[PDB]
């Protein structure tokens, strides 16, 4: 518990360093942000070209020539101008859906992730998952995935069964490892291990049929218990 | 089989629309910004494909290899790891996928810029991704890649699906012929059948398929009294050519922005599946996937990504 | 001082024959950094570090220890 705390608290500070400096890990909220107002500039200056009409300014082209003739020429606006619109308009609709994607993705990661406990692999972030904490950012949110990562490895001789009177043993959870010579039961992800018993093994089968199953001796709880 | 990226293009916006004419390029400067958003909207997909192709196919931090021999208990996968003779080296399997799959554009200015990741490289991901896969369990997704014997890695995965791993060690040879045998008729599935790719062949060819209607565009009148853009300059006096490419020039500048905006929709189709691969090479693949027929139907164990021009292979 | 990619015609960038990882993307696998007095460099991007599982049919490594990750998303 206290080594994990430390892990715990200690990576919590090493993120208040990561975005201090950071500006690109706000990339994806950052772009969001950029697209809109570059569009939106975009639109805008769209209001001061000519579309082939004879000036970018509404009134201008009224007050130099006589109206028969600028309903000519405010065509070549409007129709500037209202295509301008329906592009803008067409990207907007098509770069919502973008975000409604990435709405539902973390919609998904909130009721998942941060609510539940992610069985997923990979989807709340590498490492087998542990919870999230969701922090709002502007037009965005931002999870922090605490996430259970392996560290030191030793190799280890293993074999899938145990062979003890001509019964198999198979582990109920975990597998028969050995340092090099008594053999353990283990939990997979973390190194503990245990004499291997009856409580450890469930007996099917018999020698013949595994490959690899090798010879060992596995302790019974209950025949010391009796002999007295 | 799943899309992952599409043929990336980029199109001058100019040179398209006026061809070696500074008469009309000059017109095209009293349509703003239309040219140069076009080129911002392009780059935005053209950008994103290598983002895809970079989220679905390297998903692990190092390149792992195939120990030098095999013994898995009998599983054979020589049909579907890396072939060691051939000078690109892709497994079997991807070569009957990339002989069904299949300046023209390039003379206007549709420019079919190279995926970042040479083919040559998804073969090597998709070879890391399957060689800790079979050698290091599911682990490999998680942190450093674990050894594990292959037989006592599908010992798990019944346990994953509730099958006690008793009755592995015990079938082990039987479970063994039925895998190769299935990895056999894979084979002939992609061999003998054209339409299986379909997917990827529907994806390269409405990309084709466009670039042919909009180089086709060129050649339309759009009202204009001819479709060479200098035609209208060599006959008619410039004053009143104006007018005459302005339809020219409004046919052809909508005429990109009606392609600019199917690539865009169709791209947004692509970027929903390369996520579905994503996830599915993260959840499947890297794991094991405990949602029913995401990973195809029946109880899954384990799946093998495959490259596919422009798109990911998954056997599950 | 001039080279041929596969991507086209680069320019000002000395070509190294090691092979990094990819950092200004090109094309085609070429990417492109900073570092060596310094100069532009292009090269064959390494994917990734290359690593051999040492694989062998009793051969099983379990992890003893462990690390809990905070990774912003
Ligand atoms: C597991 O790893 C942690 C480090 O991540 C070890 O904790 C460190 O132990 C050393 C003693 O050798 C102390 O000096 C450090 O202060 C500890 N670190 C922290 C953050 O508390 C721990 O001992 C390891 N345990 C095992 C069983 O390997
Ligand atoms: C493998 O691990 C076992 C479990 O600890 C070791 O057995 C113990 O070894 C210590 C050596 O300091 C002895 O003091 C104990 O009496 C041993 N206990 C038993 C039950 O055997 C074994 O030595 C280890 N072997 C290797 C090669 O690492
Ligand atoms: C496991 O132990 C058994 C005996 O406990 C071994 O069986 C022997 O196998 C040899 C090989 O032909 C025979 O000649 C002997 O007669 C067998 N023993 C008996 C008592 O019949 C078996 O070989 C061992 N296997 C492993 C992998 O350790
Ligand atoms: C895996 O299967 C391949 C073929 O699917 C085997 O390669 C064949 O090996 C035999 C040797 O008895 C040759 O006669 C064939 O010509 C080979 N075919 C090909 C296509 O190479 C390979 O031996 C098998 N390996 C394992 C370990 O099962
Ligand atoms: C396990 O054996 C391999 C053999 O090459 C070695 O490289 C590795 O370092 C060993 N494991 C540890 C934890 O040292
Ligand atoms: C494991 O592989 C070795 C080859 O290095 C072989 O001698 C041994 O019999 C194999 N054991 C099993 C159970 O497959
Ligand atoms: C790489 O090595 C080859 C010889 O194998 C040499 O011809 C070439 O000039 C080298 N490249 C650079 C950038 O020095």
């Amino acid at each position: 518990q206290k080594l994990i705390a430390n892990q715990f608290n200690s990576a919590i500070g090493k993120i208040q360093d990561s975005l201090s400096s950071t500006a690109s890990a706000l990339g994806k909220l950052q772009d969001v942000v950029n697209q809109n107002a570059q569009a939106l500039n975009t639109l805008v200056k769209q209001l001061s070209s000519n579309f082939g009409a004879i000036s970018s300014v509404l009134n201008d082209i009224l007050s130099r020539l006589d109206p028969p003739e600028a309903e000519v020429q405010i065509d070549r606006l409007i129709t500037g101008r209202l295509q301008s619109l329906q592009t803008y308009v067409t990207q907007q609709l098509i770069r919502a859906a973008e975000i409604r994607a990435s709405a539902n993705l973390a919609a998904t990661k909130m009721s998942e992730c941060v609510l539940g406990q992610s069985k997923r692999v990979d989807f709340c972030g590498k490492g087998y998952h542990l919870m999230s904490f969701p922090q709002s950012a502007p037009h965005g949110v931002v999870f922090l995935h605490v996430t259970y990562v392996p560290a030191q490895e030793k190799n280890f001789t293993t074999a899938p069964a145990i062979c003890h009177d001509g019964k198999a043993h198979f582990p109920r959870e975990g597998v028969f490892v050995s340092n090099g010579t008594h053999w353990f039961v283990t939990q997979r992800n973390f190194y503990e291990p245990q004499i291997i018993t009856t409580d450890n093994t469930f007996v099917s089968g018999n020698c013949d049929v595994v490959i690899g199953i090798v010879n060992n001796t596995v302790y019974d709880p209950l025949q010391p218990e009796l002999d007295s | 089989i799943l899309p992952v990226s599409m043929t990336k293009t980029s199109v001058d916006c100019t040179m398209y629309i006026c061809g070696d004419s500074t008469e009309c390029s000059n017109l095209l400067l009293q349509y703003g910004s239309f040219c140069t958003q076009l080129n911002r909207a392009l780059t935005g997909i053209a950008v994103e494909q290598d983002k895809n192709t970079q989220e679905v196919f390297a998903q692990v931090k190092q390149i792992y290899k195939t120990p030098p021999i095999k013994d898995f208990g009998g599983f054979n996968f020589s049909q579907i790891l890396p072939d060691p003779s051939k000078p690109s080296k892709r497994s079997f399997i991807e070569d009957l996928l990339f002989n069904k799959v299949t300046m023209a554009y390039r003379f206007n200015g549709l420019t079919v810029l190279p995926p970042l990741l040479t083919d040559e490289m998804i073969a090597q991901y998709t070879s890391a991704l399957l060689a800790g896969t079979i050698t290091s369990g599911w682990t490999f997704g998680a942190g450093a890649a674990l050894q594990i014997p292959f037989a006592m890695q599908m010992a798990y995965r019944f346990n994953g699906i509730g099958v006690t791993q008793n009755v592995l060690y015990e079938n082990q040879k039987l479970i063994a012929n039925q895998f190769n045998s299935a990895i056999g008729k894979i084979q002939d599935s992609l061999s003998s059948t054209a339409s299986a790719l379909g997917k990827l062949q529907d994806v390269v060819n409405q990309n084709a398929q466009a670039l042919n209607t909009l180089v086709k565009q060129l050649s339309s009148n759009f009202g204009a009294i001819s479709s060479v853009l200098n035609d209208i300059l060599s006959r008619l006096d410039p004053p009143e050519a104006e007018v005459q490419i302005d339809r020219l020039i409004t046919g052809r500048l909508q005429s990109l922005q009606t392609y600019v905006t199917q690539q865009l929709i169709r791209a947004a189709e692509i970027r929903a599946s390369a996520n579905l691969a994503a996830t599915k090479m993260s959840e499947c693949v890297l794991g094991q996937s405990k949602r029913v027929d995401f990973c195809g139907k029946g109880y899954h164990l384990m799946s093998f990504p495959q490259s596919a021009p422009h798109g990911v292979v998954f056997l599950h | 001082n001039v080279f041929q990619t596969r991507a086209g015609c680069l320019i000002g960038a000395e070509h190294v024959n090691n092979s990094y990882e990819c950092d200004i993307p090109i094309g085609a696998g070429i990417c492109a950094s900073y570092q060596t007095s310094q100069s532009i460099i292009a090269y064959t991007m390494s994917l990734g570090a290359e690593n051999s599982v040492a694989y062998s049919n009793n051969s099983i490594a379990i992890p003893t220890n462990f690390t809990i990750s905070v990774t912003t998303e």
